[PDB]
RNA sequence: GGGAUGGCUUGUGGCGGCCAAGCGUUCAUAGCGACGUCGCUUUGAUCCUUCGAUGUCGGCUCUUCCUAUCAUACCGAAGCAGAAUUCGGUAAGCGUUGGAUUGUUCACCCACUAAUAGGGAACGUGAGCUGGGUUUAGACCGUCGUGAGACAGGUUAGUUUUACCCUACUGAUGAACUCGUCGCAAUGGUAAUUCAGCUUAGUACGAGAGGAACCGCUGAUUCAGAUAAUUGGUUUUU
RNA sequence: CGCGGGGUUAAGGUGCCGGAGUGGACGCUCAUCAGACACCACAAAAGGCGUUAGUACAUCUUGACAGCAGGACGGUGGCCAUGGAAGUCGGAAUCCGCUAAGGACUGUGUAACAACUCACCUGCCGAAUGUACUAGCCCUGAAAAUGGAUGGCGCUCAAGCGU
């Protein structure tokens, strides 16, 4: 099973390959660069992207040195680019942030700083498990 | 006619056997009718006649034709 | 195949000058490459080849044989 | 202009063109023999010898490991050893009393946890990046030995912070 | 896990034919007299280079895919000694990648002359030499394949025995009750029946005690005579009591 | 499942109930199957396919050929010599290819063109075919390197036949004698069709009458290397 | 030579010319097939695009993540004063049509 | 070769009445009735004898000539099923899930229609309609049996191999997966 | 002043010997000869042997075609238990990506993905744009030359700039038939695609580890056609 | 080979385009892009359960080929080997009896047996067949890339092929 999710509605994908978003959990990192978006599909000229919820493959640019040389999977929960929920709602949070988490979705930090997404807690239980207030 | 039947060819030791068993019955049976008396005719029909070796292995004295 | 209801390309039976023309000087050459071969030939042949013979299946064959026989007797006898 | 490529009928094309004696090939053997070799020596022109017949043989180790593989092929086959027509019926141990197995195994298992820990002492790593695939390329080595093929003497120039670092075995 | 992940293993004939498919196949194959010697060039280049990249693709899958006895537990290693000769073992897999080595380097070689080849002639002679050359080499590994390929299917059909787990091993002549025995405390399929060597090779099964899992090894029978006599079959039991750190249930029939 | 599970389901469950017929009336079907293989299959396929029924025709009246005659070494060797592998074994001083095709200079050598401006400079020369550089060999400085011998076209060994003993060794070359095109080729090492070149025979054992061990011979040549990527001779005895 | 990366077209072939339509009004080219056990129905009517506004819809799709919960939707308004029959035509069948 | 004159002969027995016009061959019996349209193969029909019907070809090919055979064979399986019938007994057999077959007679068609669900445990009803003349019914003398039965040869063993069609295991080890509905006797109703 | 190999090619080496059904020969018993076979060309190793640009390619945008099918659809076979596959067949309908690397034959790595298949329409010379082979005049270093200069070479900077013509294509009008409304449909074009999740079901199957599918339901990827309620963006609403 | 009128032909044609025959006689061929101006290459002693004409050898009312009903046996579980191996995992031998005939076995099958089956024989039946080659015509015997070519339509007891 690859780490793309399954009942996610479409959002406006705001993270694109080659942005740097904040490290929500308390894994070591400070900051992940997005590589690549798990469920692309194929398209000429088209930068890979992600929304909140989206499983991405991230390395660490800055922050704790032995989490600095491997790729690891990450789950988005909050990102700036405005999207709409299906209650007719537009919304974003103020910064871009994720957390590393394993192929099946569990996560490598134990504690969640700040909120994380509606979208990012239903589809991932342990996100859910670890987060403190859900936005 | 190309369309025909494949005529399987049998890898194995025994032949026909021809007319040299039609001789050799022909020869058996006329060099066996001076060195005895009497001469049954003997009929079983509808039978598996797997006994038959029974009946020659019994009557050793007699000789006895099933071709 | 599905040939019927997509055909392919078709083959073109109409020649070509050139192609006429290469074709017919490439079997005069081999005809005359097979006439050097010919005389060339180390192959052995025999002076008289082996005759068929009379069919099995000619209805008169064995009169005609009687008759073959009756000419070589009146050879050897003329002789 | 294509030429007439024939040869001649000629008797050297059928006699011996270079022979040797035994006497000469044993002093050759003791020459290799009480062979050293001197930094401060360098050679000039090889001398056209038949070196199969005056360098010594190789070691019995060498050549026994050399040709083990065939021997316990021509010994027994592969489809006799396996498969549907296989007639192997006793295996091949290393142990012959019930003691040498239980010593054997007790070794065996000592070893496989000494190699377990020695591989466990020695998320996806990201890869080597391509910069210091650099002095390993084609164009690169056949500059290199078009250089080797056209120099008589060859500087191997060595930093003096890590000579054996910089050397080129 | 086991070893039903291996690929098949083809026949000589059949690797030629799968190796030489792929060549026509997956390459073009229309090159043309009038063309510049630079692309008939890379025209045969290209097939001599193809051809050996899926003949080592091949090879290494067959290399990678079978166990190495020298990284297995003991137990394993010495099962495997007794199913399927590690002596043939090893020599098989060697001679896989030797040809893999020298299918590489006669590929080296061609596309070095392939560079100086000098017409379309030339450079199809030279490309029908490097195939019909790693041809001659698969062609000359007619019996490892077919051993490999029978082992790949033994070892695929091999039961998963944990040798660092807890384990009953029931050992003993045959009649006995040994597979009754495993049968009546697990769910394993032993056959139980009335002759000797009915168990002809290891089974295990599995059952609960106290909320954890024990395994239970039937095994087939083993006689009274030493260890230069006894078989295969007896000696798969011996190599089970030998290596396997187990309760052992030795069954008698008084 | 673990061993013969195949077979254990197969002995405990029997087949399909339609897998006896079904296999017969396949086996029944394969010779129309065969037929409409042999007039309907296209291109590479079909010429495999021909190929391959052939060789399976000539197996066939092989095997037809010894049933029917199953009702009716060569040359001397010591009982130690038994059972083994042994060869087959099968004035005028002329070399069994007296005359080969003359390769012209201009298919010998290619020009190789020198210079920054659009007119080019010629002189340097290139060999186009396999050549044997002999041992010591350094390059001429490329200033005055005029025929050039590529690194990827020089060889140093040949498969030499010997036609007495009916064995092929692998042996070193020892010099090339006559190219049989031209002494420049000769001069330049050319191994093509035709050539007399010298070969190392220790290998193949050969002791003369005086008790002396013949070490160099001479071989022609019998292929064309720059064609096969081998040189192949026959030793000239 | 052949393309290096591949790419689908751009635009559909099925909606060629891209002209202007012929006519203002637009033109049913099919009408659902006749079905002589039916009762007697109208096929088709005419209105005026008058806007396009928003809903609150309560939605009741099993199986949907949106599954008894509101969502807003857009949703179009179309101005339809009743229309007045005026006419019959007759069509039969020809091998023309 | 082209032979000049070429013959078969068809035995009739007396409860039955053959009528042949245009190479259309109606054959009545006590089962009912068949019609077969043979205008396709150029047969010349005739009564020969008191019971008996004459096929012949003239200054036809070999492929002609066999071609006798078979309207013989035909029209011989015509006389058979109008006066025995056909009858093909099926069998359906199941490892784990039980095949569960429902057999009914559709009103406004009149053919029968077979339902078979829970093979091998799908939640599909495949569904069999039968060709008209063909009776289905499952069988109670023994386990697991269909019965069809009718006076079409071709008809009742279409049928049939419908359904033994429709029951075909995919993408699974038919070694080991047995589970279908298989023909298992073939014969006369009477 | 003169110029600017081709019904070719594809999948299976060469040399040497032997065998050989057959072809020939039977005043000579030679010679050809498929199918094959035998010789030369590491116990899963080594990583201390990369062997020469005279021949030059690219990239972007975009259309179409071939099948020699990578994926998707269906089918045959395999110890194919299940799962995942492997070999093969019909099939071009539909897709076939995003990046790094120029101390360099830019080809190999990395990931995503259902998959990241191969070619033609140029390269059997050749005005779309723009980088390398590549090369007018300025300049430097290396090699050669007494020198003018030339090159084994390496580096730097450097002038072609249509379209309003004909045709093709895309759109737009239109004379003759009174004007107009409602229609028909010859012909041309044609369109959708892939994955995931719920259920089936922790079920069939399995010693265990594991672990499907049909029907039913819901989303998403790529494509296509529209639209502006809402949210962003755009502001000469000056 | 001057400019014209009439007549007759050559090569090539007479289904239509196209002037002249849907002309006559006997046959052959059905091609999932037949063939019609072929000879050269692909290409070979090539592959065809296509179709016809022949040649040679062989069987046959003393019953041939195909089938159906039956038999298919005894020494003997032949020797060695194998945990086991009885014709049928292997190695080597491979004879005799009863015979009408039956292999120290052709395959399926069993752990091994058993059981089935084939070779071969008898009964029923009923008249012509079997095998291998040769010659014709037909299929395959390798093909890329804009849509197209026996000149085109089209032609099948030809409007194809031989005389
Ligand atoms: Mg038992």
């Amino acid at each position: 099973k690859r780490g793309a999710p399954g009942g996610k509605l479409k959002m406006t994908l705001g993270l694109p390959v080659g942005a740097i978003m904040n490290c929500a959990d308390n894994s070591g990192a400070r900051n992940l660069y997005i590589i690549a978006v798990k469920g692309a599909g194929a398209r000429l000229n088209r930068l890979p992207a992600g929304g909140v919820g989206d499983m991405v493959m991230a390395t660490v640019k800055k922050g704790k040195p032995e989490l600095r040389k491997k790729v690891h999977p990450a789950v988005i929960v909050r990102q700036a680019k405005p999207w709409k929920r299906f209650d007719g709602v537009f919304l974003y949070f103020e910064d871009n942030a994720g957390v590393i988490v394993n192929p099946k979705g569990e996560m490598k930090g134990s504690a969640i700083t700040g909120p994380v997404g509606k979208e990012a807690a239903e589809l991932w239980p342990r996100i859910a498990s670890n987060a403190g207030v859900v936005m | 006619p190309k369309s025909k039947r494949a005529r399987v060819y049998h890898l194995t030791q025994v032949n026909k056997k021809g007319r040299e068993a039609k001789e050799r019955l022909f020869s058996n049976i006329r060099e066996t009718i001076p060195k005895y008396q009497h001469c049954f005719v003997f009929s079983v029909d509808n039978m598996r006649n797997n006994y038959l070796k029974d009946v020659r292995h019994e009557l050793n004295d007699c000789r006895i034709f099933f071709g | 195949a599905g040939t019927i209801n997509k055909p392919k390309k078709p083959t073109s039976k109409r020649k070509t000058t050139r192609l006429r023309a290469k074709i017919s000087k490439r079997a005069a050459e081999k005809k005359r490459k097979e006439r050097k071969l010919a005389r060339k030939n180390p192959e052995w042949r025999s002076k008289l080849k082996k005759d068929p013979g009379i069919p099995n299946l000619f209805p008169y064959k064995e009169r005609l044989l009687q008759q073959i026989e009756e000419e070589r007797i009146r050879r050897k006898e003329e002789l | 202009e294509v030429p007439k490529a024939v040869i001649e009928p000629n008797r050297k094309w059928f006699t011996n063109t270079r022979v040797i004696s035994q006497d000469t090939l044993q002093s050759f053997r003791e020459a290799m023999a009480e062979k050293q070799k001197d930094p401060y020596t360098v050679l000039l022109k090889s001398n056209k010898l038949p070196m199969s017949l005056i360098r010594d043989g190789p070691k019995l180790e060498d050549g026994l490991k050399k040709h083990q593989a065939k021997m316990t092929i021509e010994r027994e086959p592969f489809s006799e050893t396996f498969g549907p027509k296989a007639q192997r019926k006793r295996p091949k141990l290393s142990f012959n009393t019930v003691d040498e197995l239980a010593g054997y195994s007790e070794q065996s298992l000592d070893s496989y946890h000494a190699r377990l820990e020695e591989k466990k002492l020695l998320s996806v790593a990201t890869a080597k990046e391509a910069i210091f695939n650099k002095g390993t390329s084609k164009r690169i080595w056949n500059e290199l030995y078009k250089v080797i093929d056209s120099s008589d003497v060859i500087l191997h120039v060595l930093d003096a912070r890590d000579p054996l670092g910089t050397r080129c075995r | 896990t086991g070893w039903k992940d291996i690929p098949p293993v083809p026949t000589a004939q059949e690797f030629i034919d799968i190796v030489l498919s792929r060549t026509q196949r997956r390459l073009p194959t229309q090159i043309r007299p009038g063309f510049k010697i630079s692309r008939i060039r890379a025209f045969y280049t290209r097939k001599v280079k193809f051809t050996q990249e899926t003949c080592s693709e091949k090879f290494g899958a067959i290399i990678s895919s079978f166990p190495v006895l020298s990284d297995q537990h003991p137990f394993h290693r010495d099962l495997m000694n007794i199913l399927y000769d590690a002596d043939h073992f090893k020599v098989a897999l060697g001679q896989i990648s030797t040809a893999k080595n020298l299918i590489e380097t006669i590929s080296r070689d061609y596309v070095r002359l392939l560079k100086y080849a000098q017409s379309l002639y030339q450079c199809k002679q030279l490309k029908r030499a490097a195939l019909g050359r790693m041809a001659t080499l698969i062609k000359r590994l007619k019996d490892p394949l077919i051993y490999l390929d029978q082992v790949r299917q033994h070892l695929a059909r091999l039961p998963d025995i944990n040798p660092t787990t807890r384990t009953l091993l029931v050992a003993g002549f045959p009649n006995v009750g040994k597979s009754s025995f495993v049968r009546s405390v697990t769910r394993a399929d032993t056959p139980v029946e009335p002759y000797a060597f009915t168990t002809k090779s290891l089974f295990v099964g599995h059952l609960d005690y106290k909320y954890l899992r024990y395994q239970v090894i039937d095994t087939p029978g083993i006689l009274d005579h030493p260890l230069e006599e006894m078989n295969t079959i007896e000696m798969q039991s011996v190599t089970a009591l030998a290596h396997l750190r187990a309760a052992v249930l030795y069954f008698m029939d008084i | 499942p673990q061993n013969e599970y195949i077979e254990r389901h197969r002995k405990l469950h029997g087949r399909r109930l339609d897998a006896e017929e079904r296999a017969r009336k396949k086996a029944a079907r394969e010779g129309h199957k065969n037929s409409e293989n042999a007039q309907n299959l296209r291109g590479l396929r079909a010429k495999l396919y021909a190929k391959q029924r052939h060789a399976q025709k000539i197996q066939m009246r092989k095997a037809i050929k010894q049933h029917e005659e199953r009702n009716v070494p060569s040359d001397p060797i010591p009982s130690y010599l038994l059972d083994r592998a042994n060869p087959t074994t099968a004035a005028r001083f002329s070399v069994p290819i007296p005359k080969v095709r003359g390769i012209s200079e201009e298919e010998m050598f290619k020009v190789v063109k020198t210079g920054k401006k659009t007119h080019k400079k010629g002189w340097k020369r290139i060999v186009t075919k396999p050549t044997f550089v002999g041992p010591d060999f350094t390059r001429r400085p490329v200033k005055y390197e005029r025929f050039i011998r590529p690194m990827g076209l020089r060889y140093k060994k040949a498969n030499v036949t010997h036609p007495t003993l009916n064995v092929t060794v692998q042996l070193p070359i020892l010099s090339v004698k006559k190219n049989p095109s031209n002494p420049l080729y000769t001069q330049l090492g050319v191994l093509t069709k035709g050539t007399i070149i010298e070969v190392n025979v220790s290998d193949l054992g050969i002791v003369t009458a005086s008790g002396k061990i013949a070490w160099g011979r001479y071989a022609q040549i019998t292929n064309n290397p720059e064609n096969d990527g081998c040189v192949n001779a026959v030793l000239l005895v | 030579s052949h393309r290096k990366y591949e790419a689908p077209r751009h635009g559909s072939l099925a909606f060629l010319p891209r002209k202007r339509a012929a006519r203002h009004r637009g033109r049913v080219k099919s009408f659902p097939k006749d079905d002589p056990k039916k009762p007697v129905h109208l096929t088709a009517a005419m209105g005026y695009k008058a806007g396009m506004t928003t809903i609150v819809r309560d939605l009741d799709r099993p199986g949907a993540k949106a599954h008894k919960k509101e969502v807003v939707e857009a949703v179009t308004i179309i101005d339809c004063p009743p229309m007045v029959v005026v006419g019959l035509v007759g069509y039969i069948e020809t091998p023309r049509g | 070769m082209r032979y000049i004159h070429s013959e078969e002969t068809i035995p009739v027995p007396e409860n039955v009445k053959v009528s042949i016009k245009s190479r259309l061959v109606t054959v009545e019996g006590p089962r009912g009735k068949l019609q077969k349209d043979l205008s396709h193969i150029a047969v010349n029909f005739s009564v020969v004898k008191k019971g008996v019907i004459g096929l012949e070809i003239h200054h036809g090919s070999r492929k002609d000539v066999a071609a006798l055979r078979t309207v013989r064979t035909i029209i011989n399986n015509m006389i058979i099923g109008v006066t025995k019938g056909f009858k093909y007994k099926m069998r359906y057999v199941y490892a784990h899930f039980p095949i569960n077959v429902n057999v009914e007679k559709n009103a406004e068609t009149g053919c029968y229609e077979v339902e078979i669900r829970n093979f091998i445990g799908e939640k599909i009803v495949r569904k069999v309609v039968m060709a008209p003349g063909v009776e289905v019914e499952i069988s109670k003398a023994q386990k697991d049996e269909l019965i069809l039965s009718g006076n079409s040869l071709e008809a009742v063993s279409q049928s049939a191999a419908d359904i033994q069609q429709i029951c075909k295991v995919r993408n699974k080890d038919i070694r080991k997966f047995l589970d279908g509905i298989y023909v298992s006797e073939k014969g006369n109703i009477v």
